[PDB]
């Protein structure tokens, strides 16, 4: 079955695909928001976490 | 008619510093650029020097070349000879928009001893008789120095009319190779009762002979 | 054009010359059939 | 970097008119301003000079060979050849295509200089004949047996034994020109005389211009 | 700049798989309309209708 | 050849503390045309074929631009030639399988890339040989061609039959 | 097309060329009677550097890193006692002698037979070296088989042993050889020596992505690549294994430029000089022209 297929493969790779954006930095120097905290002060880690 | 006179045969054995000429005869040797080629045996040639004084990027710096202008010969100073210098050494002109090239200078230097030459005779074969043909052929091998006479003898007479004889070439076990043909017809194969290679090396002489069987 | 900069145009799957075969077939169908080839055998 | 590849047939009949091609690849003829040369080499002799071209018309001849060279270069096709005009029996030479950086200067890169021989013949197939050993061909304990090529044209032809099986005591030999234009050579091999009634020896001749291949079995003289 | 864009590759894959999908959703969509009928009917050489 | 008056000149250098200006370096290198090659006409680095063009420029202008506003025609300043500029990495790759369980081989497609090798309307083919005949295609490419494996059994492609 | 280097006797084969470390080595080995002992490791063998010595002897494993003034060619050396009938190793020349270092490891001892042989192989031992940020890593497992050429194409992952974490360079690497001295031979390390028969493979590590394949178990059994054939590489861009009938967009066609010309002038606009080589006259060389 092809109609009945995609509906859920596709839901399914794009919740797999948002789970993916979070490994992401964006730009910044790590992806996950508690690690720049850890490092640095949360004065000099606003541009990061913004 | 500028032409560069170029030392035929220079030869030095490795670890002394030895020089090759290269004289013009007409033009000064200041006047033109002149270039030395290193060229192996069976291989393209490669430049070795360049304006006179200066090393290409990749050759040792014992390429070492010097202008005598006053005598109107260029110099080339080689320190150090080794084993792969045996090359062919020619010296560039270019006159007057004509290149000029050297006499050529091979780089010998200063070896296995005195051998036994076996001899082998064939005589000609039942195919090429078919064939209206007839070759007798000697073998020489195994020998130094690389000079061998070749007679060729039907019964008592020297045979010399259809022979063909080769130089000497080097073996893979450092010793000597060469051979004799004798082209004959099938009416003088057996005309004569027998055949002879007489081989004459450094005074010793090796002599088999065959006859039609 | 607009293909300089990386924007390819994908050429469709069905060209012109087929497109105006498929009219001319089901042209030629409700002419010569009616109805009854579309939903069946072509009777004449 | 850039390479330089000649092309052509290896041989050309006196009194022919010579065509030998030089390909460039990893460059352009006409990029950079530099010169193209042709130089010449005999086996045994020194370097000699034929001409040098630009990638425009302009032409320098050595005068021992002017009114002989014909030059040409081709930007289309990245190469400049060169037509040489009555080749005498003297013109056998090995061609180097040598690209020149300096005018009066070097030839900095040497192309690999292709092999030219002049003879005065028509192309045949070699005449191979069995070489039988015999109570005379042997001395000690070891005999001798090989094949004899004679009547062929041109250069070279390739003996193997056993199709290659047989490579100790293999002596090929240079060829020598015969009295009428063809030549001729041997390839023996030395064996021990215990295994010559009881061992086949086949020697394969291969002439590739002929396009003949030739497979001889030798074997012992027999008495008749 | 390629590596920059390592950052929002998945961002390329949504938009990459977004033109695909429409384009092979414009190809079933001539599929749909023109594709009726699976014989072509040849029209006959007399035009007496 | 000995005592004949020569004209010798010295064409000495000088070097100090000023800048070096008479010398110039920039050398002008051969024209190419109709190859991938980069070049930079006074106000651009672009890469792109140079194809023989067959409009005139007004004499007082040093670029050309299109509909698209994209930098496709510089007058050449060597000999007031006027040359086209097409980019060449044309979309991208397509490969076509069978499936699974039914062969290994598969053909690549390349999209708007022109040149065993068959050269179809949709780019160039590889792979997949070419036969006159036509039956009902299973997997499209486009154009009206499509790719199937049939008979050994090798991938082929044909116009699709309607 | 990975390098093949021969160890077998019947002839003298003895090869042990210094090839260079790159990023990543695979070293495989269809191992018999274990006549490979270890490797070194270093840039210049001279005691300049940090030289690895990761060596196995019949007691224990041997890991130090140190300065040691490695000779042309070290080898291990074993001696056939006549009253004993076993095989011990006597000749210990890898080294001159060592001057300072600190890493030093050991860990659990290893058994191996110093017996050689002529038969055929029954182990496949494999190991890969890596060196990241100056991390040195082992990965290795020991495979049975029943071959003496041309290798399966069963797969079987490799799993680290030990992590070193050294910090040093590394461009060059050697492996170890030990050879028999029986009864036939002199005993002499000049012309005569026996080596028993064995057959190393080294390979050189790439960077490419690869689609590795995970059973419910939690071990590879498949490694599917990306930059080999269009077929993998349609395999790991779906993130699939089995492929249906359609067409699949990979990667992009890019057509890089191969010359670069430019040319901003026309002409340079020399200044007329040739005047004074052509002039009508010229001057003489008491007032010479300037
Ligand atoms: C593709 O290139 C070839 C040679 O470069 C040319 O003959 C052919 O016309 C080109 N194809 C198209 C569609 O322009
Ligand atoms: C298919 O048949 C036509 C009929 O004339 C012919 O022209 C064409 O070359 C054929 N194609 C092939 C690939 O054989
Ligand atoms: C063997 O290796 C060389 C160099 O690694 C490579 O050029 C060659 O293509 C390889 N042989 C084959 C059959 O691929
Ligand atoms: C084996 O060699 C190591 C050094 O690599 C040494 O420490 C050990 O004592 C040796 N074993 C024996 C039994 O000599
Ligand atoms: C070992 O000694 C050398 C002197 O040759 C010195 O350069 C090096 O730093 C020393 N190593 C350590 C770990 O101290
Ligand atoms: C390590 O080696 C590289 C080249 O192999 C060199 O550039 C670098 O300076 C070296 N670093 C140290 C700490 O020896
Ligand atoms: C892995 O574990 C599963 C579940 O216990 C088991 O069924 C399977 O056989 C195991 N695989 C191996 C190779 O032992
Ligand atoms: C540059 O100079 C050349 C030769 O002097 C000439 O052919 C060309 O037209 C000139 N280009 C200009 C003036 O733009
Ligand atoms: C001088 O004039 C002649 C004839 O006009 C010309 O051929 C030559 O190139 C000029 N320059 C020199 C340096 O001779």
């Amino acid at each position: 079955l092809g109609k009945l297929q995609d509906v859920v493969n596709q839901n399914a790779q794009a919740l797999n695909t948002l789970v993916k954006q979070l490994s992401s930095n964006f730009g910044a120097i790590s992806s996950v928001l508690n690690d720049i905290l850890s490092r640095l002060d949360p004065p000099e880690a606003e541009v990061q976490i913004d | 008619n500028f032409m560069l006179t170029q030392p035929h045969s220079v030869s030095e054995s490795p670890g002394k510093t030895v020089t090759i000429s290269c004289t013009g005869s007409s033009g000064s040797i200041a006047s033109n650029y002149v270039q030395w080629y290193q060229q192996r045996p069976g291989s393209a040639p490669t430049t070795v020097i360049y304006e006179d004084n200066q090393r290409p990027s990749g050759v040792p710096d014992r390429f070492s070349g010097s202008i005598d202008s006053s005598s109107n010969s260029a110099s080339l100073t080689i320190s150090g000879l080794k084993t792969e210098d045996e090359a062919d050494y020619y010296c560039q002109s270019y006159d007057s928009s004509n290149v000029v090239f050297g006499g050529g200078t091979k780089l010998t230097v200063l070896g296995q001893p005195k051998a036994a030459p076996s001899v082998t005779l064939f005589p000609p074969s039942s195919e090429e008789l078919q064939a209206n043909k007839a070759t007798l052929v000697c073998l020489i091998s195994d020998f130094y120095p690389g000079a061998v006479t070749v007679a060729w003898k039907a019964d008592s007479s020297p045979v010399k009319a259809g022979v063909e004889t080769t130089t000497p070439s080097k073996q893979s076990n450092n010793k000597y190779a060469a051979s004799s043909y004798l082209s004959l017809t099938p009416e003088q194969w057996k005309s004569h009762r027998s055949y002879s290679c007489q081989v004459t090396h450094e005074g010793s002489t090796v002599e088999k002979t065959v006859a039609p069987t | 054009a607009q293909k300089f900069n990386g924007l390819t145009v994908l050429p469709p799957l069905l060209t012109d010359e087929m497109i105006a075969q498929y009219t001319s077939a089901l042209l030629a169908g409700t002419i010569t059939s009616g109805w009854t080839f579309g939903a069946g055998p072509a009777l004449q | 970097q850039v390479q330089l590849q000649e092309s052509g047939p290896g041989l050309v009949k006196p009194s022919e008119t010579l065509s030998l091609t030089c390909t460039v690849s990893g460059g352009s003829v006409s990029s950079g301003g530099y010169f193209w040369s042709w130089i010449r080499q005999p086996p045994g002799k020194g370097l000699e000079w034929i001409g040098c071209i630009y990638y425009s018309g302009s032409t320098n001849y050595n005068p021992s060979l002017k009114s002989r060279v014909t030059i040409s270069v081709d930007t289309s096709k990245d190469q400049f050849s060169l037509k040489l005009s009555s080749v005498t029996a003297a013109d056998t030479a090995v061609y180097y295509c040598a690209r020149q950086l300096w005018l009066r200067g070097r030839f900095d890169y040497w192309g690999q200089g292709t092999l030219v021989t002049v003879s005065s013949a028509s192309t045949k197939g070699p005449s191979v004949f069995p070489l039988a050993p015999s109570s005379k061909s042997t001395s000690g304990g070891t005999a001798a047996l090989g094949c004899l090529v004679k009547d062929y044209f041109p250069e070279p032809v390739t003996v193997s034994w056993n199709s290659g099986a047989l490579t100790s005591g293999v002596h090929t030999f240079p060829a020598v020109l015969q009295s009428s234009g063809l030549y001729s050579l041997s390839s023996v091999v030395t064996v021990p005389s215990s295994s010559l009634g009881t061992q086949t020896y086949i020697c394969n001749v291969n002439h590739k211009p002929s396009n003949t291949k030739v497979d001889k079995k030798v074997e012992p003289k027999s008495c008749d | 700049c390629s590596n920059l864009l390592l950052q929002y590759g998945s961002f390329c894959t949504q938009l990459n798989r977004a033109l695909t999908g429409i384009a092979v959703e414009q190809d079933k969509n001539t599929q749909e309309v023109f594709a009726q009928v699976k014989q072509i009917y040849k029209t006959p050489p007399i035009k007496d209708f | 050849v000995g005592y004949q008056p020569y004209r010798v000149v010295v064409l000495s250098f000088e070097l100090l503390h000023a800048p070096a200006t008479v010398c110039g370096p920039k050398k002008s290198t051969n024209l190419v045309k109709n190859k991938c090659v980069n070049f930079n006409f006074n106000g651009l680095t672009g890469t792109g074929v140079l194809t023989e063009s067959n409009k005139k420029f007004l004499p007082f202008q040093q670029f050309g631009r299109d509909i698209a506003d994209t930098t496709d025609a510089v007058r050449d300043p060597q000999t007031l030639e006027i040359l086209d500029i097409t980019p060449c990495s044309f979309g991208g790759v397509s490969v076509i399988t069978p499936g699974t369980n039914t062969s290994n081989q598969v053909a690549v497609l390349y999209q708007d890339v022109n040149c065993n090798v068959f050269q179809t309307r949709a780019g160039c083919l590889i792979g997949a040989e070419h036969v006159n005949n036509s039956y009902e295609c299973d997997i499209p490419i486009g154009a009206g061609i499509c790719a199937s494996y049939q008979t050994s059994q090798s991938i082929i492609a044909y116009t699709m039959s309607l | 097309n990975v390098t093949w280097f021969h160890a077998i006797h019947v002839t003298k084969r003895f090869d042990n060329p210094v090839l260079p470390f790159n990023d990543g080595v695979y070293f495989a080995s269809t191992e018999k009677s274990n006549i490979i002992r270890g490797w070194i490791f270093g840039t210049t063998l001279d005691s300049k550097t940090q030289s690895l010595l990761i060596v196995n002897n019949a007691t224990n494993v041997v890991i130090k890193v140190c300065e040691f003034q490695f000779c042309n060619d070290p080898f291990l050396g074993v001696y056939y006692h006549k009253n004993n009938k076993s095989w011990m190793e006597s000749e210990f020349r890898v080294y001159s002698s060592a001057n300072n270092c600190t890493f030093e490891y050991v860990s659990q001892p290893f058994l191996m037979d110093l017996e050689g042989k002529q038969g055929n192989f029954k182990n496949l031992r494999e190991f890969v070296f890596k060196n990241i940020d100056g991390y040195f890593k082992i990965y290795s497992k020991h495979t049975p088989i029943n071959l003496v050429r041309d290798l399966p194409q069963g797969f079987s992952a490799l799993e680290p042993l030990v992590d070193l974490p050294i910090g040093i360079n590394i461009t060059r690497f050697q492996t170890l050889l030990a050879l028999h001295r029986s009864y036939l031979t002199p005993g002499d390390s000049s012309s005569g020596w026996t080596a028993g028969a064995a057959a190393y493979y080294v390979g050189y590590l790439q960077p490419r992505t690869f689609l590795l394949k995970y059973n419910e178990n939690g071990t590879i059994t498949d490694a599917v690549d990306c930059a080999l054939d269009p077929l993998s590489e349609t395999k790991c861009t779906l993130k699939s294994f089995t492929v249906e009938k359609g067409i699949y967009q990979t990667s992009n066609f890019r057509v890089q430029p191969t010359e670069s010309i430019v040319r901003f002038p026309n002409i340079t606009n020399l200044c007329p000089f040739g005047e004074v080589f052509n002039a009508t006259r010229f001057a003489s060389v008491y007032a010479w022209n300037r």
